[PDB]
This record gives C-alpha cells, structure tokens and sequence, in this order.
C-alpha cells in the first residue's frame, strides 16, 4: 500500500545549481505514454 | 497531510520503504505521473487519497479533485526541476529546456538524468509555477535520458 510524505515547498531559488543541455529531437507518442525517437 | 508543496511517493510491499515517485499538492488535490501509482489509493497519515482522473497517454494522475496544474512553458526562459531524489533532500536544478517536436505539436523537455524514483518531480516558472511534471520521457543516442515537461489540462 502507498503511502505520501511531504518534501518540501514548491520555490524558485535563486542561485541553484544550472546544468542541462537543450537538445530539439523528432519524437513520437504511442498509445502506452511512451515516447520514441522519429530519425 | 493536504499542504500545498512538494510529496514523496512510497511503498512498504518491496524491500524496506522504497521510493517510486514524487507529487505535487495544490488546491488539495495530488498530481502524479500515472506510471508511479498506476491509479491505486494512496494513505497520508490515517487520511486515504483515492484516484479522481488519469491518462495512460498523458502519463498523469490527480487524486481528490480534477487536474490544478495550469501553467505552461514560455518556449524562451530558463526553468527549475524541483529534483526529489529516493533518500535524498529536495533539490532545484536550473536548465534551458529543449523541444520534443510531434506530429501533434511541440513540447518542453528536460534534459537532466535522475533515479526513476524521482518521476512526478515538479518543473517550474520564475513565478514558482508548476508548469509540468518529470518523468515520461526518451533516451537519445548519448544513452542520456531526456524527460517531457508534463502539462494536464484544467477543466
Ligand atoms: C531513465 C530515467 N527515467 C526516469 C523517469 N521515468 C521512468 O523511470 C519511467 N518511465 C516509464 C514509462 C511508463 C509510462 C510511459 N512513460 C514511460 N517507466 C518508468 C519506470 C528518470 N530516469
């Protein structure tokens, strides 16, 4: 059985950690919410 | 516990408590992705948080109320992903989202590679807007993963 536990609030901080590429890929979606790569 | 805020997702029916999943409390309804609870009960405390609307496509889950969540990307700024790692404190990871291009239309994406315990993670605005949930996304040809920012429609 599951169960929640609360993590914390929901804030935008200033001066986190920035990190991430920003890549533009062709992707399809399938009936089961997954995603796949059109090439 | 129906605080607004940012909720870890566990299970005692593994080894120990294991962490599947996060959410995201508002307006006192509970936004998940719908592959962390696969539309099953939750508990909070005593208190017992039953499925209200879900979407295998969409990958998304609301418990208690319809779906809160309305804010959307800009497609130009930066946003965070509010990570909760499986036995980790909560983290914001700053990043400039990247595009899933469908024949449906484009969508943000999050390029950061994290345990899939940390799907339902909230990505937000500068405002502290949820404009999406982490966890459904692809793995590219760098064998990295690259997450959708997961939006649901409010009614
Ligand atoms: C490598 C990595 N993945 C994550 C987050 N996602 C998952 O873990 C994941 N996604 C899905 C399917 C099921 C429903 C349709 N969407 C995809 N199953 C799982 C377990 C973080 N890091």
């Amino acid at each position: 059985d599951m169960y929640i536990e609360r993590a914390g609030d929901i804030t935008w901080e200033k001066d986190a950690e920035v990190t991430g590429n920003s890549p533009r890929l062709d992707v399809a979606l399938d009936e089961s919410g997954d995603f796949s790569l059109v090439e | 516990e129906t605080t607004d805020g940012v909720y870890r997702v566990m299970t005692r029916r593994l080894l120990g408590s294991t962490q599947v999943g996060v959410g995201v409390m508002q307006e006192g309804v509970f936004h998940t992705m719908w592959h962390v609870t696969k539309g099953a009960a939750l508990r909070s405390g005593e208190g017992r948080l039953d499925p209200y609307w879900g979407d295998v496509k969409q990958d998304l889950v609301s418990y208690c109320g319809p779906w809160k969540l309305d804010a959307a990307w800009d497609g130009l700024s930066e946003v965070q992903l509010l990570a909760v790692p499986p036995g980790e404190r909560a983290k914001n990871i700053q990043t400039l989202p990247g595009i899933f291009k469908t024949k449906d239309g484009d969508i943000g994406a999050v390029a950061l590679d994290y345990p899939a315990g940390t799907s339902g993670s909230p990505i937000l605005d500068k405002c502290g807007r949820v404009i999406g949930l982490y966890g459904n996304g692809v793995v590219i040809k760098n064998g990295s993963y690259v997450s959708a920012i997961t939006q649901g429609k409010r009614e």
